Parts: C-alpha cells; structure tokens; sequence
C-alpha cells in the first residue's frame, strides 16, 4: 500500500466499458497505472491466470481493506437465478460482488449495465440480470452509464475521487452531475435548428449533410444526460449527433426498450 | 483430476480450460465459456433495422463488426445495394477496426506470454538500442529512452504493489528473449496503448465514437457535404488521411518486425498447437458497392485436412451446411439435443442445470454432457479453424501475391517450411501479416473515395426500403464479415416487420466452442491436445501461448 488500490471485476460485460477506458486521453491508463493507482486485478490485462489472477485480488481486499475501490464492468445475475448463468473460478458473479465490495471504500458500476441493467437486462433478461445499486445497498456507489461511457469520464471520475479525495456530486441515479448533469438535446449543436422546426429526414437528404435535427430519425437526445455534445468522444473528434445518427438514449436506464431506435417519442 | 485454468486472463470475456494431464503431457482438453447474456432472445419480436445496435454489444473488443454483420443481415433479407461511398467507409472502419484489434492483442494480450518484463530490468539500454534499431527505422530508439522507460518499471516493480504484475510468470524457463529484446517489447507495449487510442479516432469520424461506432441498414449515417460545417467534407477527409499514415507507420516499423524477431526465438512453436487441418472463411471486403464474394480481398472457401490446392465452396444457406450442435453445450433443442440445427432454424434455450452444469461453488466440470455455454459449430460435420491463420492459408492458396510474398518472406527469415503455418507460431505470425496486406489495402479504398466525391456522387445512404411497410412480409437473410478473430454470419427471419429468429454464429463459436456428439474436439482443444507438455502446472504459460494466438473472445463466442 501506498498507491490506492483498485479492484476490477467483469461480470457480464462486452468489455466496451475497459476499451473506452483505455482510450482517454487524460491521464491515460498507463500513467494511472504506474503513478496514481494500484490495479491489482483485470482479467483483461492480468499477467498472471487462473489461481494465480484470483489470489493477487484476494490479497489485495486482505492488505487494503476498508481502503480499496471496486470498478465493476457488466450485469450480474441476481441471487434468485441460476448461479451458473456467469461465474469465475466455478463462483457465481453474484458471490464474487458481495464478496469483494463487503470491506471497499467505494463502488464505481462503469457503464449502463453495471449501473442499471443494460443489455442482458433487457427484455425478457433471460439471466435474471440485475445491477450494482439495487445488489449493493451499504456502500457508496457511483454510476458511470453510457455504451459504453465517454473515455474522459471514465478517467474523469476516477482523476476526481484520488485528486479531490471525495466523491463527486451525483444526481438522484447516482450519476456525476459534471458529466451527467444536462441532457444531451439541452446542449447539442442541432438543437437551435430543431426548435426552428428543421429535421433531417433521411441520413443523407439536404437537412442530414446541413446539420439539422434527427428528432424525426428517432433522436432520443431530449431524455439521455451525458456529456457527448460537450466533451464529445475520442479526445474530443466527434460524437453520435455530430457524425450523422440519433442519439440512442444509451446512458439511460432502459434504453433498449424505449420502443425502436428509429421512432420519435409521442411528445417533447 | 483435471488441471484447471480459470480465469483465462489476457483475452476478452470469460473461459475455463481444463486439461486431462498424461506426465507432463496434454492428454485431453475442454474449453467452457463460463458467461451467457442470451442476445439473441433478447431481439426477437424487435425491429429489425434496430438490431445492429444490440448485437454490436455483444462485444466491445471486436467493436464495429456485429454492427457490420447486423445491418449486412438485413441488407440481405431486403436486398438493398449501398450506395459505392457507404461500402468504402465501411471497408475502411473495417480496416481500421482490424489493425487496431491485431495490435493491441499482440503487445496487450499476447506478448506477455512470450516476454518477461523481470528480465528487462537487467537490460543494457544500449544494447536494447542497438536491437531495435538494427530491426527497425521506427524513431523512438535512444538509450536515454530505453534507460527511462526501465527505471519507470523498475520503479514500479520495487514499489512492492506490482498491480496486473503480481504472481506473473516471470523466470519461468519457457521465457527465452534476452533481457535487450523483453525491454524492448515492453517500451513497444507503451507506444502502442499511446498509438491506439489515437488510431480510435478514426471510427469516431465516420462512426460518432469508439467502441461502439453507429450503422444504419442501407448505407453510412455520416453524409458528405463538402460545404458543410456538419458533414464530412475537405477537413474531415484531411484528419481521416494522417490517421492512416500512423497506422501504416506502426504496423511496418512496430508490430510486424517485433512478431517476426520474437519469432525466431520460439520456432518450435511452429511445431504446436494445431490440431484440426480444416479452416473457414466466409470473405470480406469488396472493391466495389456491391457485396460480391467474387470481388472479395479475401476469399471466400474451405481448406480441408491442409490441402492448399483445392478450395471447397462454401454456401451459407444450406442447412446441411453449417450447423450448431449442443451435445456438450447447456442449451435444449426442440428437435433433441443429438440434433445440428442450421442457424436460420438456431434455437437459444439456456438450460444449466439439466444439461449437466455444476453448482456453484465448484473445482470440476462434469466433461460426459454440457460443459461451456458455446454452441458447437461444424462445417459439413468438420470442426474447423477460422481467424487470422484461415485467411492468410486462403489468401496463400488463391495466388494472392503479396500474401504469398510476405508468407514465403517470413517462413524463409525463420528457416521453416510450410507446414509451420499450421501452429501456434504461424497463427500468431498470419495475424502480423494480415495486418500488413490491410493497412496497404486502406488507402486504395480512400483514394476511391475521395476520387467517387470528386466526381459529384456523395451519396451514403439507400433509403428506399427504409420504411418496415415497403418490406415483404416474410424475408430472411445472413449478414458475414470476416471479423478480426474470423468469419461471422448474422442469420436473421422477418416477420411483419419483427426479428422472428436473429441467430449469430461468431468466429470465437467456432475456435472455442466444445465437442459434438461424435466426440470430435473443437479448435482449442485440439490445439492443446497437439504436442503440449507443461513445466509446471501452478504457472501453465504453454496453455496461454496457444490459447491467446486464437485471441479468443467468449463474449462473442457466446452471445
Ligand atoms: S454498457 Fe455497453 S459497452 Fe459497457 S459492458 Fe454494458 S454493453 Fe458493453
Ligand atoms: S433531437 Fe437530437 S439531434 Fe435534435 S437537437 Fe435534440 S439532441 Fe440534437
Ligand atoms: S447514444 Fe450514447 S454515446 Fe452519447 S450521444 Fe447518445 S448518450
Ligand atoms: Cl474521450
Ligand atoms: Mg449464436
């Protein structure tokens, strides 16, 4: 001990979630890694396997304990389904959770699924998906949803907790108002050209190359908070909106079955 | 009884190996994928121009290719043309989404299999200069460089908390570089995480982000409008043009000499761990706006028992053709459970406990009926391979003349004959080649591009079967791609409007899937039944070597 320790569990994930966070920019996972954190378990980039991988997390919730943060990536199948849906080492996600959150300082669920369900949640969730909040009720818990989330807010809550020793402020699902606190068409660049009544019609028609609003594609901007049409993606190049598609709402609880992608709402 | 690995580290997702041991030697092998989400359950009933969305999260390593396979599934059913740009902006993220994926599996994934980062500590920066340069014209090569990047490990090393480090395999006697070359790779390790999160860039230009680029059926969302402050025009097209440079930079003068002067050390891994002889791929690629295999960059066909010469055609649509058996697999058919079922008639009925799964907690598998939550594709009743090794054997045995050039090139440089392909070594070296002949394909394709703009088409998108009441009101279609870990299918059913069966057949399906009713083993598990011995079964690095030049990727093997 010495850099804070930081335990990563991938339950069932796409692993879009560990990807985007090797992505930023700023501090790169590289620097966190040798100079602000110490990551002492990801299956992703673990050198060690098996035995060997399980041992070193154990010893770091033995040596850090009260102390350590748990990022956790993925769904996990509840308590009430088949513990053979998704296990690790022959245990159930659902142990391995419990088990390892009992003694940290703090949980981050990174990505919609950890933090609301997501995909395997989603109707008829045939794994009885559930996510960290609603599993994990005696510690603080810090959601950090989208599709995965953008790679500077990954780093962005984790750069805030270690620099400014507190957590960030949350909105009431949990979600930093920093990175969450607006939604998406209150801040997006199409947004003057949808209350003059001017809408895309098609991906390439006159109002798609001019820029004008995916509201009628199917945009679902006006209900999806996320720092996308401020920040934007990938060291700051672009965005969903900006390169021609609706927003699909995917740092909202649920998303997947707010009826199609490409339909309208019935209303704002 | 069984030795057991789990978690497999270092590749995406979640599977177990277990191996019957004979002495020293991999007697038997079991390969069980150990998460499902169940995906395609998920899509039934849901809007068929929505699915691409969906599949692309089953899985964020090879992000873009369901996306691909998806909205080409649809396409299918449809029969839609894209117009000429959206096919070359797909060609192009696809290209981009290969050598992304193919460089980071080797340095984040792979090469810690084969290099000790203990033993670069002992390096002389000096002479870890002079290797890299004497391999190289890539820049970054000082010794001061060399010297700085050592002391950040060891400093990190000595800290006492050695993170994804910890209980690594370091010393063990399987390590054969010289701390000079273990040094190097690890310098190369960094640049290239520097490198990729750069080269994402690119999807996020067409695509709006990465991982997780958009798709829309029919064409491209991104328009092109020269005049336009919201559209890809003049400098858009420039930052798309420098991010190709740095990938062909990094691909010649990183990746691809590190492949081939780590392989000279380990050239008897090109005598292991491949145990099938048959390979698949579906091609992908095409030069022009239609999908037509004969225009493919890399082909379509079969290679059976390692017979270059003869080609075996290779249709989707037979239900003879390819099929997924469950015998050792926990799912229920309808049709029994001894049955094949093609994917356009797939069933996904998760079933643990009555197909045999162990309750938690457990130390064994039971092997005698279900053991993995992989399907068990089969080719004509063949287990076969596909991936990186499957298209270059393709590419070889089709007279494509730089394959055959850079193949003949490498065997030639290591002193192996061809039948070193057939391994461990060779997968992993087919993977570093690919990933030349790609990143020479990418700027043919923006060439075209730009030259098809200039011309005034800057059409991206066919909309005239966009709407679900211009459909028939029964369609089916199959969407491939050769993704990076190999070939991929998307079989969909449309009903009024609905997914009536979404079934998708993944390239990680095939290489990791388990055994079928007559026993016959699936790719890794015949890879580690071929001549491997292990040193010492608490520290298996011979079972990580070859499983990870499959890159192996469970959450697409599963779905
Ligand atoms: S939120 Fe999306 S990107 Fe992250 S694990 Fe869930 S599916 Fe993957
Ligand atoms: S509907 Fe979507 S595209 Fe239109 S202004 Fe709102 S967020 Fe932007
Ligand atoms: S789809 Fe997700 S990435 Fe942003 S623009 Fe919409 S919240
Ligand atoms: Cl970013
Ligand atoms: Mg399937």
């Amino acid at each position: 001990a010495r850099r804070p320790s930081v335990i990563w569990l991938s339950f069932q994930e796409c692993t879009g979630c560990t990807e985007s966070l090797t992505r930023a920019h700023a501090p790169t996972l590289e620097d966190l890694i040798l100079d602000f954190i110490s990551l002492d378990y990801h299956h992703t980039l673990q050198a060690a396997s098996g035995e060997a991988a399980e041992a070193a997390r154990l010893q770091a919730m033995d040596e850090n304990r009260g102390q350590y943060l748990v990022i956790v990536d993925g769904s996990i199948p509840g308590p009430d389904a088949n513990p053979g849906f998704s296990t690790v080492a022959g245990h159930s996600n659902y142990s391995i959770l419990m088990e390892t959150v009992e003694h940290a300082a703090a949980v981050i669920a990174v990505g919609t699924c950890a933090a609301f369900g997501g995909l395997p949640q989603a109707r008829p969730n045939p794994t009885g998906a559930m996510s960290v909040m609603d599993l994990v009720r005696d510690k603080p818990v810090i959601n950090v949803p989208g599709c995965p989330p953008i790679p500077m807010v990954i780093t962005g809550v984790i750069a805030h907790y270690l620099v400014f020793g507190r957590l960030p402020e949350l909105d009431g699902y949990g979600r930093p108002l920093a990175f969450y606190g607006q939604s998406i068409h209150d801040r997006c660049y199409r947004r003057p050209f949808y209350d003059k009544g001017l809408f895309a019609e098609s991906f390439d028609d006159e109002g798609a190359k001019q820029g004008w609003c995916l509201y009628r594609l199917g945009c679902k901007g006006p209900t999806t908070y996320n720092a996308c049409a401020t920040m934007k993606w990938n060291d700051g190049t672009s965005w969903p909106v900006e390169a021609g598609h609706p927003c699909l709402g995917c740092s909202e609880p649920q998303f997947w079955d707010a009826g199609g992608f490409y339909e309208p709402v019935s209303v704002p | 009884e069984r030795i057991v690995v789990d978690p497999i580290t270092r590749i995406e997702g979640h599977l177990r190996i277990e191996a019957q041991m004979d002495g020293a030697t991999i007697a038997q092998a079991y390969s069980s994928g150990t998460m499902v989400r169940g995906i395609e359950t998920i899509l039934k009933g849901r809007d068929p121009r929505d699915a691409w969305a969906f599949v692309q999260r089953i899985c964020g390593v090879c992000t873009l290719v369901h996306g691909i396979a998806s909205v080409r599934a649809v396409e299918d059913a449809l029969r839609i043309e894209l117009p000429l740009n959206a096919q070359l902006i797909r060609n192009l993220m696809i290209g981009a989404q290969y050598i992304h994926d193919h460089v980071m599996h080797f340095y984040h994934l792979h090469a810690l299999d084969w290099v000790d980062v203990v033993s670069a500590l002992s390096a002389d920066p000096r002479a870890t200069s002079e290797l890299a340069q004497s391999i190289s014209a890539w820049p970054k090569s000082s010794p001061g460089y060399f010297a700085d990047t050592q002391k950040r490990i060891k400093t990190f090393v000595e800290s006492g908390q050695l993170g994804i480090f910890a209980n690594g395999y370091w010393g063990h006697p399987a390590y054969r570089l010289p701390p000079e070359a273990n040094l190097m790779a690890v310098a190369h390790y960094l640049e290239a995480l520097a490198w990729q999160r750069d080269t994402a860039k690119f999807h996020a230009i067409f695509g709006g982000k990465n991982p997780h680029p958009n798709f829309v059926v029919g064409g491209v969302p991104s328009p092109i409008d020269l005049d336009s402050d919201s559209a890809l025009n003049a400098k858009r097209l420039a930052e798309v043009r420098n991010l190709i440079q740095s990938m062909r930079t990094f691909v010649d003068q990183v990746y691809v000499p590190d492949t081939l002067a780590i392989a000279g050390f380990y050239k008897d891994w090109g005598e292991r761990g491949e145990g099938l002889g048959n390979f698949l791929c579906y091609g992908d690629l095409p030069t022009g706006a239609s999908l037509d295999p004969a225009t493919f960059l890399f082909p379509r066909g079969a290679i059976l028992d390692r017979d270059l010469s003869t080609i075996h055609e290779v249709d989707l649509e037979a239900t003879g053709e390819i099929q997924e058996f469950v015998n050792h697999s926990w799912y229920e058919y309808s049709v029994g459970n001894d049955r094949g079922l093609h994917p356009y008639e797939g069933q996904t009925n998760l079933e643990y406990d009555r197909r045999g799964g162990v309750a938690p907690p457990y130390k064994q598998l039971d092997v005698s009926d279900g053991y993995s939550w992989l399907k068990a594709p089969r080719w004509k009743g063949r287990s076969v391979e596909v991936g990186p090794l499957a298209r270059v054997l393709m590419l070889y045995a089709t007279g494509h003349d730089q394959a055959r050039e850079l193949v003949d090139s490498t065997l030639s440089r290591l002193d192996l004959p061809v039948d070193a392909l057939y391994s461990t070594l060779g997968r992993t070296a087919a993977r570093a080649l690919e990933s030349k002949i790609l990143v020479d394909a990418m700027q043919g394709w923006y060439d075209g591009l730009i030259a098809n703009v200039k011309s005034g088409d800057t059409k991206t998108f066919n909309e005239t079967l966009w709407e679900p009441s211009s459909w028939p009101s029964r369609a089916q279609g199959v969407g491939i791609m050769e993704a990076p870990r190999g070939a991929l299918g998307h079989w969909i059913v449309i009903e009024d409007g609905r997914i009536a069966n979404y079934q998708a057949v993944v390239p990680s399906t095939w290489n990791a899937g388990p055994r079928d009713g007559r026993g016959q083993a699936g790719a890794y598990e015949a890879a580690l039944q071929d001549n491997h011995q292990l040193v010492d079964v608490k520290q298996p690095i011979e079972i990580l070597r070859t499983i990870h030049s499959f890159d192996p990727c469970i959450a697409c093997a599963v779905h």
